[PDB]
């Protein structure tokens, strides 16, 4: 072994570079979202969601930090079983492989409030058989805190990164689960108390028939996975109907291009 | 042309560029000598004896040159000897010059001589330069040579009052000043890439002179774009046959002779050349040719003998050494000077007694420059690029104060400054080039400039230049420094660039174009010269002695590479070449063909930053560009923190560029010289090459990729990226203070709405709050609000207000400011509509109103959206979100009429012989859509509409109903309308014929003319008119019962209610309901129209009972129509109109290769050039001539009576075409033709749609745009004229079907299947168009409340539009509420509008009355804008001058056509009106007007289309007149009155008030005049009262020309005036003063006026004036018409008692010489 023979330098070689490469390629997948129908039978209402804000969704979102919006819609004047996902919030926002982190504060915008909330979309690095007891959690604590969120009618869908594709599942809350879950204290992947009976599968269909929109915060965006110091659960926002930027966006990344040019 | 050969062009090429040696040998100068040393050879050449002076070649005196060129050679004594041997041939003749000469022996001013010369052909008899009749372009190698040019050049011609200046970078904006220059200073690839672009209205075109200075950089890698430069020159003056001239100015080198050759220079007269002899202080040279290899011994050798070099100079000559790096200066200046401090020499530089040691010192220690504080003591300096401008000035002042004795430097010296020192030493000819990647010999043009500084011109006796170079490149610079290295051609390298640059152009459109332009490049002449050099056997050039077949192969290679890469479609059997846009796109961005290949092959619209950093690195400018070990680690620091992710490794070049161009963004400092050198050259071409990949996005929709890209063109032209503060932008503002502001991070929005406190105290400085403020407000921020104005419920247009929320400042905005505008769709995907936006400084306060059109579906998208971003500002933009939520679509059109099938209907159906005689010889019955309606038209008395196609014959469904009207009374009045006059003169000749010839009925056509046009309607039957015409006179339809007593009014092409001047067509068919409304005996009406969606409204708004309504769509057309669209996917306009030249032919023969084809085309040129094309693409054709029917003797009769020399051989060859510039017989010489047979294709301007007598089997548009000179921008074609358009191409009693091919861009195609394809949504304007039919309703007493303006509106096609599109008219519901409220807000601004211009009055906010103004508005059908403006600007001391003015700048005006070609034509028609005013002010129409007027009353010239220019202004000049003398009259002023009543006679007779009345007679000019006043005879009268007899000897006389004298003097006016005062021994003051006035006229009333140059025929009017002149005070006035006899009565008002003397006027409004004056006087008592 040799102390100055075989001397080698150390180069760095960050972590999100890899990621953004992986996350420009996004648009690929696309092409290819299946809808699981794995229920044999539905539980509760039947959820459309249309393709155009789908698509969107996923390519301005990232392979491992997890990414939400909020779900709102109507049901069509024909029948009331059927609920129409017209809109997509994005607000300030970080989060994990695991779990996402969002303000207290929902949405509050006139543009919607002829619409009721459905409840939140979010991805997730791998298919789970199971609806995340993070999830399970986060779900009933917005309902605790919002009375606007009825158990019966908001839900979660899952967006799953399975190899060059996207799966989607939807599940909505059981009154054990949103029992549980507002108690909840343990983040971690195997709380105490955890039930699969605490979550039930809704049905769920993309559809081209018609097209959804998003709204977006009113200065500034919603990627906050590079500012975290300045993200915090008690922050406000307005909103503005507008489109949302993708993940690696210059400007949900400004500290990379500032500290470069400080070479 | 078949057996073609595919070539490698790259083994053509010569590698070493200019350093490419073709002589074998080299000889030297007697005298000569080389020595050896160790390591290096030196080779000694002596300085040159001047020449003899041959045979007394004497100096030429400034004082024998021409006095016009004398002031250019101001504080000269003597031409030089160079100047003296060109001066006749600069001077006195046009040729073409090639001047060889040594550096410095005054090349420059023979240029200067040509320049004079042609400064000399635009000096006017007032001594003053007509500056914008002419362009010179000076071509110089170098962007500080260009400088140092614009600067001396400026100084020589200041006094002549000549601009000389650069070109400025970017074109896309500023040109303004390039109209001022006349003088343009630039390098040749600037010219090229600017002559490359079309231009639309160019200034190219003025370009007389193109000086090509050093134009041996031919042997330079840059020389093919001197080649493209010449070829592209002549070639287009053979296709102007306007000449430019061309002056070549070279270095002594051989094939200077081919050279001249290239630029048709004749050898006998413009070819000089001058040896080296003539270099204006002799040069003795020393060469060092290093032998020595190793490079670390080598550079010590390198730097010994430069040493030894310095110690033969130091204290007795200045020594000037060039290196080639900027670091490099000063490692060599110090390497000598410590060589020298070594060596205790140091003081033989700067001895004692001398203060310059003192200079040095004191200015080195103020310098602040470390280097030069380190060697200004010494007496070394160093001067380079990257210095202070002032220090550049101190280095260059010290040294020529002989302060400085050793100067190292760059070679941007040698070509910028004027600089020259004793000795000068070139240390080494190696440089590194990063285009080459790697280092190479310097260019010859930087060794030869940098020598040429060697000696000073008047203080020496010698120069001495000093090379040291390695030992095997001495041969060439012995060549190039000893007149004998050649000039070869470097073009094959560039052969495909070049190619595409001319097929862009539409210069070459095959192959055969291609070697033909080929034939015109200094390749051809040296391939011609030296075929072997080029790799052409001697065998091979006697086999192909013109070299066709070479040139072929060549043109062929570089096709197939253009072809491969998708610039160029080439078809190799035919060898045509088809542009692309890619390929338009390498041309005008000066992209190499490659590089457009990669862009096209790489770019998608999902492309990131990260995909978009590695195309723009691909690019084939880079390709030679390598990674270096020596690089590697550098670069690996920065790639592992690029701020945009690089996939590929470091070993990639790829990732260099990249992380270069990155690194430039950050403005990051790297080391390595190899890396920054590399950065300059990558980034210097990143800003084309991104704003290229821009234009490529947006134009493909690309939402996402252009708003990266345009960002990435920003970042690049800024040196920031977008995360930064955008107050950065600001150069002024302190970097410290933006960088405190970023520190915050919160965002920039926030502060515009706190204040210079608030923002002080949020930066943590207050000190400058108020700073700050200003510059947030001085950022360019604009403010948007639409109106959505739905079309149909697939169609939405959208007007967009654009007000700016920003502080101009022209130090920060220049003169303007560029956006884009960008409606992008649901997911800001798709760019639906784009267009540029240009705010200028002079509407920086103003709001803009922006108009375009964007598809839409069912159900609803949720929203669109609006972003306008600057072209250049980072961080500038604002995005308006469009909802579509509360969008109220109309409803979907209701189903056509059926069309039953019907037996044909005969004519005999009329049951009528007479009625019967109008049709029977013509047609044996009536097709469908006649035969449908004919029941309800001729069997009953319903109003009608019957909508169809154009050409479905609904003029006879009009027909039918006034032969009804005929059978139901015998003396019935028909009035008709159609919506252009030219339809109006159509009509009339048809139904003269039929119903006055005929059926002896009387048929009018109106003229305008109130009197005239009252008596049309008593006595006409059926009465032709246009709207305007029709609604002056219906207007008084309560007083005239003529317009009451009307039986049947048709309206004709009733859709043109939604065109632009659709308004006064809704009013006058308003009006006629409303009329038949009130009379009790209803008035019918029958509406023509083409197919309407909402035929249904028209219908009811004009009382159409639904069983009396056809509402037919397209598909009936009796002829049936074959509609095809063809999309040209190009968006600049003149390639885009290239490319459809081709299928324009192809469509010919696809369509209708033996019927008519009529090609309408945008433009009067365009006509020419699409005729010119098409029998071009015939002759390459097999079939030639195809186009011709008749024989070539039956047609040279027409041929000879036409004055245009194209015209008549296209029509030879079987082509016409029509523009508004051919005289009216050469129109209808070509449109005979075209009827006959004769001429199968005519190719006519869009103008001339409406006014055309000929039909056809196909009708090819091509292209639906058209330019607008007067906002200097494309406008669409509107519908209703497409749609007239597709109706020529109609023959029911020829063809079985019509065909019609239209060519649009591609952005346009699926509009034109809407609105073509289905019937035509119609809606009003009226609302945007009221306050004039207001106001005349108020003065008829039709409108006395607000009340009575509402139900007014009732009565409109706007009432009822407004239930059925609310959007559309701005209302947001139906309610019977909302109507009223919407119709309540527009009478109130209406009438609001009309009371503030003083034209109504209103009282109690409730009851309005007419005033003054407004009768006369009303009265004279006038503006009452333009009366308002009136009221303003006539001041009781107006002269005909300041009338003029007045009526020239009156609304009626502001819409004659505009075309700055007539821009050059005004200026100079400026120039000699004998009236004077303030600005000269470029293309407004008011000043072409007044020009115009100038022009017709002295009359100056006979113009072409300004002859109809003039004629449509002389149509309103009258009443603009009559109004004034109103004005006038009603605030009492007596001059300006009669001044404006002699101005209707000057108008009339085309006079001013001092000419002869002699004037007015026919077959008089100017000296018959003088000797007419030379015999006592200046009256009308006075010619008349004479023998025939002495008037015949009086006059130069023609017999038969005497009886149009004589009608003129028998209906000049004779009126004999009594008058008397009505019982005035009895007046009383302030009662009654009655004066009776009587005018008896001998017996002159047999028809209108006697005057010719008038356009209208006119009545005589006359005025009776009371006046006083003592004070200008008009008492009384009447109007009047007289026919023989008549009295009238003037009224007065008695102001005081005694000492009153009026003189009585009697003014004419129609002749000069016959006004009467006389006087009266009766007293108060
Ligand atoms: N300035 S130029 O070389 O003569 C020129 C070339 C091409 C087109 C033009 O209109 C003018
Ligand atoms: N260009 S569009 O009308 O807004 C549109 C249509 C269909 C799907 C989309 O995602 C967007
Ligand atoms: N028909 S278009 O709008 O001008 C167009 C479409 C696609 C690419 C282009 O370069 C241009």
């Amino acid at each position: 072994g040799p102390l100055g023979s075989m001397t080698q330098t150390f180069s760095s070689k960050t972590e999100w570079r890899v990621r953004a490469i992986s996350a420009a390629n996004l648009h690929l997948r696309t092409n290819h979202i299946y809808v699981s129908s794995d229920d044999i039978k539905e539980t509760g209402y039947t959820y459309i969601l249309p393709k155009n804000v789908l698509k969107k969704f996923i390519c301005i979102s990232d392979l491992r930090a997890q990414i939400a919006g909020y779900l709102y819609g109507v049901s069509p004047p024909d029948n009331p079983q059927v609920k129409e996902i017209r809109c997509i919030v994005m607000v300030p926002q970080w989060g994990t492989h695991q779990t996402v982190h969002l303000p207290g504060q929902l949405p509050q915008h006139e543009y919607l409030k002829e619409m009721e909330p459905l409840g939140w979309i979010h991805t997730q690095p791998n298919e789970s058989p199971q609806l995340s007891p993070q999830d399970v959690t986060t779900h009933a604590k917005i309902m605790a805190d919002n009375p606007s969120w009825d158990g019966e009618k908001t839900i979660i869908i899952t967006c799953s990164f399975t190899p060059g594709s996207c799966t989607l599942t939807a599940y909505k809350l059981t009154p054990s689960g949103y029992e549980w879950g507002r108690q909840n204290t343990d983040k971690g992947n195997n709380p105490k108390g955890y039930l699969p009976s605490h979550y039930e599968r809704v049905q769920m269909l993309l559809s081209d028939r018609f097209l959804g929109f998003f709204m977006v915060p009113a200065q500034s965006s919603w990627n906050y996975n590079f500012m975290g110091v300045r993200h915090d659960p008690n922050m406000k926002y307005e909103l503005q109907l507008a489109n949302p930027k993708e993940f690696y966006h210059e400007v949900h990344r400004p500290s990379h291009f500032l500290n470069f040019a400080l070479l | 042309l078949a057996p073609r050969q595919v070539l490698d062009l790259e083994d053509l090429v010569f590698t070493q560029g200019s350093h490419f040696m073709a002589n074998k040998r080299c000889q030297l100068p007697d005298g000569s000598f080389r020595r050896q040393r160790k390591g290096y050879e030196e080779v000694h050449v002596p300085a040159l004896k001047p020449k003899p002076f041959g045979s007394e070649e004497q100096l030429l005196p400034v004082e024998k040159l021409p006095k016009y060129a004398q002031a250019g050679f101001e504080g000269f004594k003597t031409l030089n000897r160079i100047q003296s041997k060109l001066y006749r041939a600069a001077l006195e003749t046009d040729e073409n010059l090639l001047l060889c000469a040594p550096t410095g022996a005054g090349k420059t001013n023979v240029a200067l001589m040509c320049m004079l010369r042609e400064i000399g052909k635009h000096i006017n008899m007032d001594g003053t330069i007509n500056v914008d009749d002419f362009k010179i372009i000076y071509i110089a190698p170098m962007r500080s040579l260009v400088q140092e040019m614009v600067g001396s050049f400026g100084k020589r011609l200041a006094t002549y009052g000549i601009t000389v200046a650069e070109l400025t970078g970017d074109h896309q904006l500023c040109k303004e000043e390039i109209s001022a220059t006349q003088i343009i200073v630039c390098t040749p690839e600037k010219w090229d890439i600017i002559t490359r672009k079309g231009g639309e209205r160019t200034y190219t075109q003025l370009v007389r002179l193109i000086i090509l200075d050093e134009i041996h950089l031919l042997h330079d890698d840059r020389g093919p774009v001197l080649e493209a430069l010449v070829a592209r020159a002549i070639r287009n003056i053979e296709m102007t046959q306007e000449d430019v001239r061309l002056i070549g100015l070279s270095a002594t080198l051989p094939n200077y002779e081919d050279v001249a050759t290239f630029l048709r220079v004749d050898p006998a007269k413009g070819l000089f050349y001058f040896d080296n002899s003539f270099r204006p202080v002799p040069l003795e040279q020393t060469y060092v040719g290093i032998t020595e290899k190793k490079a670390i011994k080598r550079f010590q050798i390198m730097n010994e003998i430069v040493y030894e070099k310095i110690m033969e100079h130091a204290g007795k000559n200045q020594v000037l050494v060039f290196v080639h790096s900027r670091k490099e200066t000063g490692k060599t200046a110090r390497a000598i000077r410590d060589m020298c401090l070594e060596k205790d020499t140091l003081g033989l530089f700067l001895r004692e007694g001398s203060a310059s040691t003192e200079v040095l010192r004191t200015e080195a220690e103020q310098c602040k420059n470390l280097e030069l504080k380190d060697l200004l003591p010494y007496g070394f300096a160093i001067h380079h690029a990257g210095m202070t401008r002032v220090d550049r000035t101190l280095v260059e002042d010290l040294f020529a104060d002989k302060h400085i004795q050793v100067l190292v430097s760059t070679a941007t010296l040698a070509w910028g400054v004027n600089l020259p020192a004793h000795t000068v030493i070139i240390k080494g000819t190696q440089v590194y080039s990063p285009e080459k990647g790697r280092w190479t010999e310097l260019g010859a043009l930087d060794i030869l400039q940098m020598l040429g500084r060697a000696g000073r011109p008047q203080y020496d006796t010698k120069g001495e230049g000093i090379l040291i170079t390695s030992h095997g490149e001495l041969q060439y610079y012995l060549s190039l420094l000893n007149q004998q290295l050649p000039i070869e051609s470097q073009m094959v390298s560039k052969l495909p660039d070049m190619l595409n640059a001319e097929i862009v152009l539409g210069n070459v459109q095959n192959a055969k174009d291609a070697v033909n332009w080929l034939g015109y490049a200094y390749l051809y002449i040296r391939m011609l010269r030296s075929p072997t050099l080029y790799g052409i056997s001697h065998d091979d050039l006697k086999g192909d002695p013109l070299l066709d077949q070479r040139r072929l192969d060549l043109v062929h290679t570089a096709a197939l590479m253009l072809d491969k890469n998708n610039l160029v479609k080439y078809d190799k059997k035919t060898g045509n070449f088809q542009v692309t846009e890619l390929g338009r796109i390498a041309s005008h961005y000066y992209i190499t063909n490659d590089t457009v290949q990669t862009y096209n092959q790489l770019l998608k619209p999902t492309l990131s930053e990260i995909e978009l950093f590695r195309v723009f690195s691909l690019s084939s400018e880079f390709k030679n560009i390598t990674v270096r070990e020596e690089e590697k680690l550098e670069l690996q620091k920065l790639l592992e923190r690029v701020p945009i992710p690089v996939k590929e490794s470091i070993e990639e070049p790829s990732a260099k560029i990249n992380v270069l161009l990155q690194a430039f963004i950050s403005q990051l400092k790297l080391e390595g010289f190899a890396l920054m050198a590399d950065m300059v050259y990558v980034t210097q071409s990143a800003g084309r090459l991104m704003r290229a990949i821009f234009e490529i996005v947006l134009n493909r929709g690309w939402a996402q990729l252009t708003d990266k890209t345009l960002n990435l063109c920003k970042m690049i032209d800024k040196r920031m990226w977008q995360s930064m503060c955008p107050l950065r932008q600001f150069r002024k503002l302190p970097e410290e203070v933006v960088k405190k502001i970023e520190k915050k991070n919160f965002p920039f929005e926030r502060l515009y709405d706190l204040n210079h406190n608030e923002i002080g105290e949020l930066i943590r400085m207050p000190k400058m709050g108020k700073t700050i403020h200003k510059y947030v407000h001085l950022f360019p921020k604009l403010e948007l609000s639409v109106h959505l104005q739905p079309i149909t419920r697939s169609t939405l247009k959208v007007e967009l207000t654009i007000t700016p929320d920003f502080q101009w400042d022209e130090k920060v905005h220049g003169s303007s400011e560029a956006f884009w505008i960008l409606v992008e769709d649901v997911d800001s995907e798709v760019i639906l509509h784009h267009e540029y936006f240009l705010l200028k400084a002079k509407y920086a306060q103003d709001e803009h109103l922006i108009t375009f059109f964007v598809p839409v579906f069912e159900p609803l998208p949720p929203q669109y959206f609006i972003r306008v971003v600057s072209d250049r500002w980072l961080s500038c933009e604002t995005q308006l979100p469009v909802s579509f939520r509360h969008l109220i679509l109309p409803e979907k059109y209701p189903p056509p009429t059926e069309l039953l099938d019907l037996q044909p209907l005969p004519v005999s159906a009329l049951r009528n012989s007479a009625f019967e005689s109008l049709y029977q010889d013509k047609f044996p019955f009536f097709n469908p859509i006649q035969t449908q309606v004919f029941n309800t038209v001729y069997n009953s008395d319903d109003n009608v509409f019957v909508g169809a196609p154009t050409g479905s014959g609904k003029t006879i469904c009009a027909e039918f109903a006034i032969l009804r009207m005929l059978l139901q009374s015998s003396e019935g009045r028909c009035v008709y309308i159609t919506p252009m006059e030219a339809l109006a003169e159509q009509v009339y000749m048809d139904w003269y014929e039929k119903f006055q010839d005929r059926l002896n009925k009387k048929v009018v056509l109106l003229t305008g003319e109130t009197s005239t046009d009252l008596k049309l309607l008593g006595k006409g039957n059926i009465i032709i008119s246009t709207p305007e015409k029709w609604d002056i006179l219906s207007r008084r339809w309560k007083q005239r019962k003529n317009v009451q007593n009307i039986n049947l009014f048709v309206v004709d092409e009733v859709h043109l209610i939604g065109g632009e001047n659709g308004p006064v067509l809704e009013v006058i068919c308003s009006r006629m309901r409303y009329i038949s409304s009130q009379i009790e005996r209803p008035i019918r009406i029958v509406a023509l129209s083409s197919s309407l969606s909402n035929a249904k409204d028209v219908a009811h708004w004009l009382g159409c009972s639904a069983t009396s309504t056809f509402n037919f769509h397209p598909n009936v057309r009796p002829v049936p129509l074959e509609l095809h669209i063809q999309g040209f996917n190009i968006s600049h306009t003149q390639t885009r109109l290239l490319s459809m030249a081709k299928p324009v032919y192809h469509a010919i023969t696809k369509h209708s290769p033996k019927k008519p084809v009529i090609v309408f085309v945008p433009s009067r040129k365009q006509t020419r050039l699409t005729a010119i094309d098409i029998l071009t693409t015939c002759a390459a054709d097999i079939q030639r001539q195809r186009f011709l029917h008749c024989t070539e003797k039956d047609l040279i009769p027409y041929l000879e009576k036409l004055s245009d020399s194209t015209l008549k051989e296209t029509l030879l060859n079987g082509v016409g075409y029509l523009h508004e510039g051919l005289s009216p017989m050469e129109r209808r010489l070509v449109e005979q033709l075209f009827s006959s047979g004769a001429i199968q294709v005519v190719v006519a301007s869009r103008s001339l749609c409406w006014g055309m007598n000929v039909a056809a089997h196909l009708v090819i548009i091509m292209d639906t745009q058209y330019y607008n000179g007067k906002i200097h921008a494309y406008v669409d074609y509107p519908i209703y004229d497409v749609l007239q358009m597709v109706g020529h191409a109609n023959r029911p009693l020829q063809d079985d079907e019509g065909r019609c091919v239209i060519m649009c861009q591609g952005s346009k195609k699926d509009f034109f299947k809407k609105f073509l394809y289905e019937p035509l949504p119609v809606e009003s304007h009226l609302d945007h168009c009221m306050h004039d039919h207001f106001n005349a309703e108020i003065v008829t007493k039709t409108i006395e409340n607000k009340q009575d303006a509402v139900d007014y509106l009732t009565w409109t096609f706007l009432y009822r539009r407004m239930t059925q599109n609310p959007n559309y008219y701005n209302l947001q519901g139906i309610s019977h509420r909302h109507l009223s409220d919407h119709l309540s807000e527009l009478v109130e601004q209406t009438l609001s509008d009309l009371e503030q211009s003083k034209c109504i009055s209103i009282e109690d906010e409730m009851d309005v009355a007419p005033l003054n103004l407004g009768m006369i508005a009303a009265y004279y059908y006038i503006n009452y804008t333009t009366i308002e403006l009136f009221s303003m600007s006539l001041n009781a001391k107006t002269k005909v001058r300041g009338l003029i003015e007045i009526i020239s700048n009156a609304a009626e005006y502001e819409n004659i056509p505009i075309r700055h070609h007539e821009d050059n034509l005004l200026r100079q028609l400026a120039q000699k009106v004998p009236h004077k005013l303030n600005n000269p002010k470029f293309n407004d129409p008011h000043v072409k007007t007044n020009l115009l007027l100038q022009a017709h009353l002295s009359r100056m010239q006979l113009s072409a289309e300004l002859q109809s220019d003039t004629e449509e202004i002389l149509s309103k000049a009258i009443r603009l007149i009559q109004a004034c003398v109103d004005v006038l009259s009603s605030n009492g002023w007596l001059s300006p009155a009669l001044a404006a009543m002699e101005l209707a006679q000057m108008v009339t007779q085309a006079m001013w008030s001092k000419d002869s009345y002699l004037k007015q007679l026919p077959h008089f000019t100017s000296e018959h005049i003088k000797r007419c006043t030379d015999k006592g005879v200046e009256s009308v009268f006075d010619i008349m009262e004479m023998e025939d007899e002495e008037r015949n000897a009086l006059l130069q006389l023609t017999d038969s020309q005497i009886a149009d004298v004589a009608r003129f003097c028998n209906r000049y006016p004779n009126i004999e005036l009594s008058y008397e005062v009505v019982d005035k021994d009895s007046i009383r003051s302030g009662g009654p003063v009655v004066v009776l006035v009587q005018l008896e006229r001998e017996e002159e009333v047999t028809g209108p006026v006697i005057a010719p140059l008038f356009p209208q025929k006119r009545e005589e009017g006359w005025w009776v004036v009371i006046g006083d002149a003592k004070s200008n005070s008009l008492i009384s006035i009447k109007r009047l018409t007289l026919q023989q006899k008549a009295k009238v009565k003037l009224d007065f008002v008695a102001p005081a008692t005694g000492a009153h003397n009026y003189t009585l006027y009697f003014m004419s409004d129609a002749y000069m010489g016959c006004d009467q004056e006389y006087k009266f006087s009766v007293d108060v008592k």
